[PDB]
């Protein structure tokens, strides 16, 4: 019975291995696209005020 | 940044905006201590007319 649920338990943590290789990909996704804003910001909106 | 440089802008705007007001008012032909007297009496002189 204990054979039992550790197999149980093994497949438990198996899914959440897959569920955090996804997280840290969109996560790497999201931290690239956050610096780009970044950038597109400072291009669009605080570079002109000088030569008003 | 964005916030306060845009507060900075609008003021002077605004100052720029009263300034050219003021500036045409003080401008007008009519405050001028040297407006030469008209040759033609003016039509709502009354006074004159009469």
């Amino acid at each position: 019975q204990n054979i039992q649920e550790a197999c149980l338990l093994l497949d438990k943590k198996q899914k959440h291995i897959q569920i955090l290789i996804k997280g840290n990909s969109s996560s790497k996704s999201q931290i690239r696209r956050s610096s780009v804003e970044a950038q597109k910001y400072v291009q669009d909106k605080l570079l002109p005020w000088p030569q008003e | 940044v964005y916030r306060e440089l845009g507060s900075i802008v609008q003021e002077l705007k605004e100052s720029g905006d009263k300034l050219e007001e003021r500036l045409t008012m003080l401008s007008d032909v009519n405050l001028l201590s040297a407006s030469k007297p008209r040759s033609n009496i003016d039509s709502k002189d009354l006074t004159s007319h009469r």
